[PDB]
């Protein structure tokens, strides 16, 4: 269980990371077409 | 435009499904420590 | 548990809406590109 | 077009995803009254 | 250009959500073995 | 418990074919917007 809470942990980690990453580009295409 | 508007809406839907997923590893882990006890 | 329970059916309604609002949006994206 | 089709494709893996977190959820829930069950 | 860039970034998310969610399965999965171990 | 198992298995089948469509669709935009 000990290895399953770390490795949780970094799936979050990377995916908030990547959650704001495609948030910023979207903001910008969305911007491109206004 | 509209290509636009609509990737801005999958992005509300990633962002929400990211905070349901979120919601389910917590339900887990109350559930894995009502396990533990038991076991114990 | 209950309020476990009743916060993931709030996720679920929220996020059914939201899909179901990208749908329609993904819709009339493709209806203008064709 | 070529992007509206790329955009269709994710909205599939959008409703897709959606319907196995349920599935998760419905699991979490049948092996919680389990788990209720043992602590009774 | 850019939404092309914004869907592609979408694709991340999508690829490392369904994996996490994988991850939350094996969990489930984990300790519904632990559960049926407590019912025995 | 079988049943959600075997339910999972197809869930996740069909996400990743989806996926691999999807991501295949997003190379093609991609290649075509450069």
């Amino acid at each position: 269980w000990q290895q399953w809470e770390e490795e949780i942990e970094q799936h979050e980690g990377n995916l908030s990371l990547l959650l704001r990453e495609a948030a910023l580009q979207v903001h910008i295409a969305q911007r491109d077409a206004r | 435009q509209s290509l636009a508007n609509a990737t801005a809406a999958q992005q509300e839907v990633l962002e929400a499904s990211y905070a349901m997923v979120q919601h389910i590893a917590k339900g887990i882990r109350i559930l894995e420590a009502r396990v533990a006890r038991v076991e114990a």
